[PDB]
C-alpha cells in the first residue's frame, strides 16, 4: 500500500 | 488482453497508434493501480467512440418531402433547405454537415423539427441542451490526470448514440452563459468552424477527432447570439402563425398526437373546428402553439376521466360553447380616439399591438413620459415633437404649445418594458392629434422611425407586425415605403385582410391616419 | 533495450544526463510498481519529444508567392512578411522563427491562412484552438507526482508532429479566460518571450526545451490581448474587404471550390459580376467573406435542385435580376447620397468594423428658449463634439450672419435619423458644425458633399482615423466630393486609384473652408 497524490 | 476490441473498432492511425501504445504501456503497468485505473478509463473511452461507424442516408426526395410534410406543417423554407441537402448529397459522396440556425419564438416548432430532419435524412438523432452550459467543460472536457474527467458532452453524445454522421441539435444557442467566470460560446468557434472540425481536439482525448460528418442544427429565440458564431451559423427565421395555419396545424398535427397520447379511440372524443378557433382566440394570445397543445390536452384527458366517472355516454363532442364545462372562463378578450393611436411592436415573443396615448393639458411646457420606456423611444418621442414643432402652421396648431401646454405621452403597457424607433411615427401621429382635437381613426395601426425632415425609415420585424395586426381587428395598416419589399414573403389571408399603405412621409400618414383633413 | 533509444534519438547535454540517470534510477526498481510507472512515463515521454530534427524550409522566393497566391487573394502584408522570411531563410541556416500576430474582423481568412503558410514554407502544421481555455496546465502541464499526469499540449503536439520546426497557430488567443482562478495568458507569456524560448521549462519534463524556431501565428479579432502578450507579437492588421476585391475572392476561390462541392459541372450553372456585386451590395453587409460564401453556396444547392426536380432544363444562368428568385428580399441597404440641397442635414462619414457607412446628420432649429437635445443614441465624446461644434458657431456668429442670441432665442435638436445604433466619436464634428450654420442661416448644405474630421474650439480641424472605408462609403454612396481634414493626406497614399480619381477630394485646415465648400451661397 503506497499512497499517490492527485488533482 | 484488450487489442481484440481495438483491431474490433476499425480506428484512424493517430487514434489506432496512441491506443495500442496506451495499452502496451497498461500491460508493464501493476494492475490494482490508480494509474491502470486511469489507463482503463480512457481505453474505455476510445473503445466506445465511433470512428467509421455510418448511417446510410436518404436519396429520394418525393419521400423525404413526404415525411416532413406528415409531421410538420408548412415549415416550407426549412424543409426546402432539406430537400436542398439531399439533392446536393446525391451527387457526391460525401460533405461538411451544415450548420444551421433555426430563429424564432417559442412554439414555433424548432426541436421536433430538428426530429423531422434526424428521421427523413436518414441520420440519427440526438440533441444537446445548450440552457445552463455555462463552461467549456461541458465542451471539451478536462485532463485525465484530473479525478473527475469526461471527454465533454459532445463526444459523450457521439458515443451515446454510435455514428460518425448524428443530427446534433444544439438546442437553446442563446441561453448560454458566456463571462468571463466561463465562456462556452467561444469553446464552440471550433466545433462550428469547417476549418477545424476535422481536428476537435478534446482535452480529455487528445486525439484530433473529426466533426466535419456531423450534421448541425442549433435551435435559438433572438438573435442575441456572439458575432464570431452567427458568421458559423447560416440562419433561417421561422416566424409565427396565422390563425388557420393554427387550426390547420392543431387539426392536422396536434389533435392526432394527442388521440394515442391519450389512448383515446376512434369514436370516444370530437372536437370541431370553432372549439380549436375558440380557444386560439379565447385562451391564447402566442405566436407559437404550446398552449394549443396544452389545451387540447386538459381536453383529452378531462374526456377520459368524464368517460371513466360516467359510462352513460360513450362520446363526448366539443362545439365550443361547452368549453366553459371543461376548461371554466376564457382567459384573454372602436370609436374615434383623440390623441390615440394603435402602434405596432415586435418583441422576441413575436408582435403585439402598441396603444399609445397622449395628454396635452394647458400647463407649462413639461413633458412626461409614462409606461416603462428604453431610452430610445424617449428620443423617438421628443424627435417626433420636433418634427411637429417644425411644421406647426402648416398643422394648425398655435406655435406656443411648447411653453403653453404640457405634454404627457403614456403607453398603457403598465410593467412591461418597451424600446424601439418602430413606433415613432405613431408618436408623432398622436402628437398631432391631442394638439388640434382631430381623432386618429381606431382601424388604423402604423409603424416607422422618425426623421427630424419627416420621412418614414424602414423597421424590421414587418411579418410579426402584420400578423399582430391581423388577430387584432385592424384594416388599415401604415408601412414604411422601404418595406413593401417584404410584403411578398407575407401570407396571402394578411395581404387579403389588412389594407397595406406605404407611406414616405407625416403629411401622408396624417392624411390617411386622422379623421378630418389638416 | 531503453539505452538504445535514448542514444538513438540523440539529445542535448541536460536531457541526456537527466534521461540516463532516470534509466540507471530505474534500473534498481521492480518492473511492476508504480515508482516504476511513473520512470517509465518520464523515459518515454522524453524519448517522443523531438530534440534535434528539423524540416527544409523552402528557398523558392517565386513558387511560394504562386502559393500564397493560389490559396488566398489579396493580403499583401503578410505574403510579404511570409517571403521575407524566406528571404532570411535563404541566407541562413537557423533563424528565431516570427512570432505574428494576425488581428481583424471574421471571416477575413486567418485561420486558413496559417495553413496557407505552412504549405508555402515547407514548415509542419500545428494547431491549438485557445478560445475559451482557462486551464493554465493545457501549456505546462502537472508534475509526475500526479496519477495520469502529462506534458503541457504544446509539448504534445511537438511530440506528435516529430520535428522542431512547425507552424503553431493560436487561435483566439483573446478569448482565452483571465482571472484569478484561470490564467493560461499569462503562461503563453514564456513561451512567446523572443529571447527566453531556448529555455521553455514546463512542469512534467522539467529539462529545458528549445521553442526558438517555431513559428508561433496567432488570430485575435480585437486588441483585447493584456499588454505583456501584445508587446511579445509582431501585430498584423488585416483590415475589411472592399466590393472589389470581394468580387475578385469570389471569381477566383469561392466560386470554383463551391463548384467543386457541389459536383456542378462546368455547363450547368453560370453567375456573372452582377449577381456576385449585388450579393455584395444587396446580402452580406459583412468584412468577410464567410457570408458571401454561404450566399454563393445557397445559389448553387437551389441550382442543383432544380437541375433535379425538372430535368428539362439543363443549364441555369443567374445574373442580376433573378437573385430574387433564387435568395429572396434584399436583407440589407447601403447609404446613397441625397439629391436636392437641404436646410439643415450634412453627411458625415461613419465607420464600423463591418465597414465605412454614410451618416446623416439632421438639425431643426424652432423658435424657442435655448434648449439642445440631442438624439439619436450619441455617445459622450459625440456629444462634447457637437457642443464644441455649437461652441464654434456661436463665437462666430457675427461673421456668419447669424443673430448672435440664438443661444436665447431658438432650440437646436441635432440628430441622427439611425436611432438603435449606438454612435460615438469626434470624428463627425465638422459636419455638426456645418449643420448648425445651415440651420442657422436657411443656407442649404450642397448634398453631393460629405465631410469628417474632429473640431476644436479654435476653429481647426483635426485628424481622423479609418479614411480608406470613409471614402469607399462616399463612393458608393454616390459623393462626388469629400473634406477630410488636413494632416490625413498622407493616408491618400493608400487609397485604390478609382476612388481618387471619382472623388473630387479636398483637405481642409480650418473651418470657414469647409463653409465655403459644403454650402451653396457664400457665409
Ligand atoms: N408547423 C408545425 N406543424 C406541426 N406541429 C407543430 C408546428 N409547429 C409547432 N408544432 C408543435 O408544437 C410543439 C412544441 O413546439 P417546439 O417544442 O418545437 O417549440 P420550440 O420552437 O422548440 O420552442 P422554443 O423555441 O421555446 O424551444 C411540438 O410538439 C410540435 O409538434
Ligand atoms: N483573401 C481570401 N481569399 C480566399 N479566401 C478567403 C480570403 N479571405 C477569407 N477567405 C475565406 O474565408 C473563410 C474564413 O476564413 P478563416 O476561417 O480562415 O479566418 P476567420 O474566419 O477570419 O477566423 P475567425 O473565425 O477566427 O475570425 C475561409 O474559408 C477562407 O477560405
Ligand atoms: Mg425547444
Ligand atoms: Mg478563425
Amino acid at each position: 500500500a503506497a499512497a499517490a497524490a492527485a488533482a | 488482453a484488450l487489442k481484440r476490441k481495438i483491431e474490433a473498432a476499425k480506428m484512424p492511425k493517430d487514434a489506432r497508434e496512441k491506443t495500442e501504445a496506451e495499452l502496451q504501456k497498461l500491460k508493464m503497468m501493476s494492475p490494482m493501480s490508480a494509474e491502470a485505473t486511469v489507463v482503463r478509463g480512457y481505453i474505455d473511452w476510445m473503445l466506445q467512440v465511433p470512428w467509421n461507424s455510418r448511417s446510410k442516408v436518404k436519396k429520394d426526395l418525393v419521400k423525404a418531402q413526404e415525411v416532413l410534410d406528415t409531421d410538420h406543417y408548412g415549415l416550407e423554407r426549412v424543409k426546402d433547405r432539406i430537400l436542398e441537402y439531399l439533392a446536393v448529397q446525391s451527387r457526391v459522396s460525401k460533405i461538411k454537415g451544415p450548420i444551421l440556425c433555426l430563429v424564432g419564438p417559442p412554439g414555433v416548432g424548432k426541436t421536433s423539427l430538428g426530429q423531422s430532419i434526424a428521421k427523413a435524412t436518414g441520420r440519427q438523432y440526438v440533441r444537446m441542451a445548450l440552457g445552463g452550459v455555462r463552461d467549456e467543460a461541458e465542451i471539451r472536457g478536462h485532463r485525465r490526470t484530473y479525478i473527475g474527467s469526461m471527454p465533454g458532452k459532445l463526444i459523450q453524445k457521439m458515443a451515446k448514440v454510435g455514428v460518425k454522421n448524428p443530427l446534433f441539435l444544439l438546442d437553446q444557442i442563446d441561453k448560454m452563459a458566456s463571462d468571463m467566470r466561463g465562456d462556452p460560446a467561444s469553446a464552440l468557434l471550433e466545433v462550428l468552424d469547417p476549418e477545424q472540425n476535422v481536428a476537435f481536439n478534446d482535452h480529455y482525448l487528445e486525439v484530433d477527432y473529426d466533426l466535419s460528418d456531423v450534421m448541425f442544427v442549433a435551435t435559438s429565440n433572438s438573435m442575441n447570439i456572439p458575432a464570431p458564431l452567427l458568421d458559423r451559423m447560416e440562419v433561417i427565421r421561422l416566424s409565427g402563425y396565422t390563425e388557420d395555419e393554427k387550426l390547420n396545424i392543431a387539426k392536422q398535427h396536434l389533435l392526432p398526437k394527442q388521440f394515442e397520447r391519450n389512448a383515446i379511440k376512434k369514436g370516444e372524443l370530437t372536437i370541431d373546428d370553432s372549439a380549436i378557433m375558440s380557444i386560439i382566440r379565447y385562451y391564447t394570445r402566442e405566436a407559437g402553439v404550446r398552449s394549443l397543445e396544452r389545451e387540447i390536452s386538459k381536453l383529452c384527458r378531462k374526456a377520459v376521466k368524464n368517460l371513466l366517472m360516467d359510462k352513460t355516454v360513450k362520446h363526448i363532442e366539443i362545439n365550443g360553447d361547452n368549453l366553459k364545462d371543461f376548461l371554466g372562463v376564457q382567459k384573454v378578450d372602436t370609436e374615434n380616439r383623440v390623441g390615440q393611436v394603435t402602434g405596432l411592436a415586435w418583441t422576441e415573443v413575436g408582435g403585439d399591438l402598441l396603444t399609445i396615448e397622449t395628454a396635452c393639458v394647458p400647463g407649462k411646457g413639461k413633458l412626461t413620459y409614462t409606461g416603462s420606456l428604453g431610452e430610445v423611444m424617449q428620443e423617438s418621442i421628443q424627435a417626433a415633437l420636433t418634427v411637429v414643432r417644425a411644421r406647426a402652421d402648416k398643422l394648425g396648431i398655435n406655435p406656443d404649445f411648447y411653453e403653453k401646454r404640457d405634454i404627457h405621452v403614456h403607453v398603457p403597457e403598465g410593467a412591461t418594458p418597451k424600446d424601439g424607433p418602430s413606433a415613432g411615427i405613431a408618436m408623432c401621429t398622436a402628437l398631432v392629434s391631442c394638439l388640434t382635437g382631430n381623432p386618429v381613426r381606431a382601424d388604423v395601426a402604423m409603424t416607422g422611425e422618425i426623421t427630424l425632415r419627416g420621412l418614414v425609415l424602414p423597421i424590421g420585424g414587418l411579418k410579426e407586425k402584420l400578423l399582430a395586426a391581423h388577430r387584432g381587428g385592424i384594416k388599415v395598416v401604415l408601412i414604411p415605403d422601404d418595406n413593401k419589399r417584404d410584403l411578398e414573403e407575407i401570407p396571402d389571408n394578411v395581404i387579403a385582410d389588412l389594407e397595406i399603405h406605404p407611406v414616405k412621409r407625416i403629411d401622408d400618414v396624417l392624411a390617411i391616419a386622422l379623421e378630418h383633413p389638416a
